């Protein structure tokens, strides 16, 4: 039945909204002008980052960015968990196989909600009230720079795409429940509920991209693209861990990237 | 491990 599948839609769609306080919309119009709201702090650069840290936030530059990113990821990680357990069936499945499902999948779903946020020109931070410069983020001192700048590639063409809050919903999770993560112990009940949420994303794109026939195949590529951004984004982790002294890594990150063979 | 995760799932 459809209307199961449409309900289905609209039931992630909401507990989105719940979930994720800036969304793809509210970050466009933002960035449209089309809200009369207080335009968002530009940082540009190092001077501007100095100015801008009572407005953005309530060591050196590099490292001084690394780490709001991590702050930034460690409260994706659980808005984004918040979300997975207002998925049909998760809080169902055992209770190791949630973790699993989270460690393995929790960072392709930032990639995939960075690019919300993201245009060109910059990423915005801190709701909506700051936004960096992709310039600015890319020219930090290796290997910061090309920590960074892999987010926008991504971004850039996944906007492309032209994806709405609504199909980004169903997007996330059928992400989340992928029955091939690493360890998972009862992959069936995860697959089962993934081929339901596989079918509303289907339908979703049908009658929401009725010109772009092609998008359901091209989500189904994006999944794969996310998880090989994401092993080159570990990589890219270890070595900065390792050859950065001063380099603090938040509990929670290291706990998800803890065995992530 | 994964006791903050286990945390948030059960919160
Ligand atoms: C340029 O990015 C940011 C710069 C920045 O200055 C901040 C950011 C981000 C931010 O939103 N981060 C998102 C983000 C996260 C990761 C993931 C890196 C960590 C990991 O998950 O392994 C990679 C990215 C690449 C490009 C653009 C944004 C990326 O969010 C922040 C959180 C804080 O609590 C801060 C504080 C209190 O100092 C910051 O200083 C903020 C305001």
């Amino acid at each position: 039945e459809s209307a199961d599948l449409r309900a289905l839609a609209k039931h992630l769609y909401d507990s989105y909204i719940k979930s994720f306080p800036l969304t793809k919309a509210k970050a466009r119009a933002i960035l449209t002008g089309k809200t009369t709201d207080k335009s968002p702090f530009v940082i540009y650069d190092m001077n501007s980052l100095m100015m801008g840290e009572d407005k953005i936030k309530f060591k050196e530059v590099a490292i001084r960015i690394f780490q709001g990113c991590q702050f930034r990821s460690v409260e994706a990680v659980q808005e984004i968990t918040e979300y997975a357990k207002s998925i049909p069936g998760f809080v169902n499945l055992d209770l190791n196989d949630q973790v699993t499902l989270l460690k393995y999948g929790v960072h392709e779903i930032i990639y995939t909600m960075l690019a919300s946020l993201m245009n060109k020109d910059g990423v915005l931070i801190s709701e909506g009230q700051g936004f960096m410069t992709r310039e600015f983020l890319k020219s930090l001192r290796k290997p910061f720079g090309d920590f960074m700048e892999p987010k926008f590639e991504f971004a850039v063409k996944f906007n492309a795409l032209e994806l709405d809050d609504s199909d980004l919903a169903i997007f996330i999770a059928v992400i989340i429940l992928s029955g091939d993560r690493p360890g998972l112990l009862n992959v069936k009940p995860i697959e089962d509920i993934q081929d339901n949420l596989l079918q509303a994303l289907e339908l979703q794109l049908k009658l929401n991209h009725p010109e772009s026939s092609q998008l359901f195949a091209k989500l189904l590529q994006k999944m794969t693209d996310l998880r090989q951004i994401v092993t080159e984004h570990v990589q890219l982790l270890q070595v900065i861990k390792k050859t950065e002294t001063d380099m603090s890594l938040h509990p929670l990150l290291q706990e998800i990237y803890k065995d992530l063979y | 491990r994964h006791k903050i995760l286990h945390r948030l799932l059960q919160e």
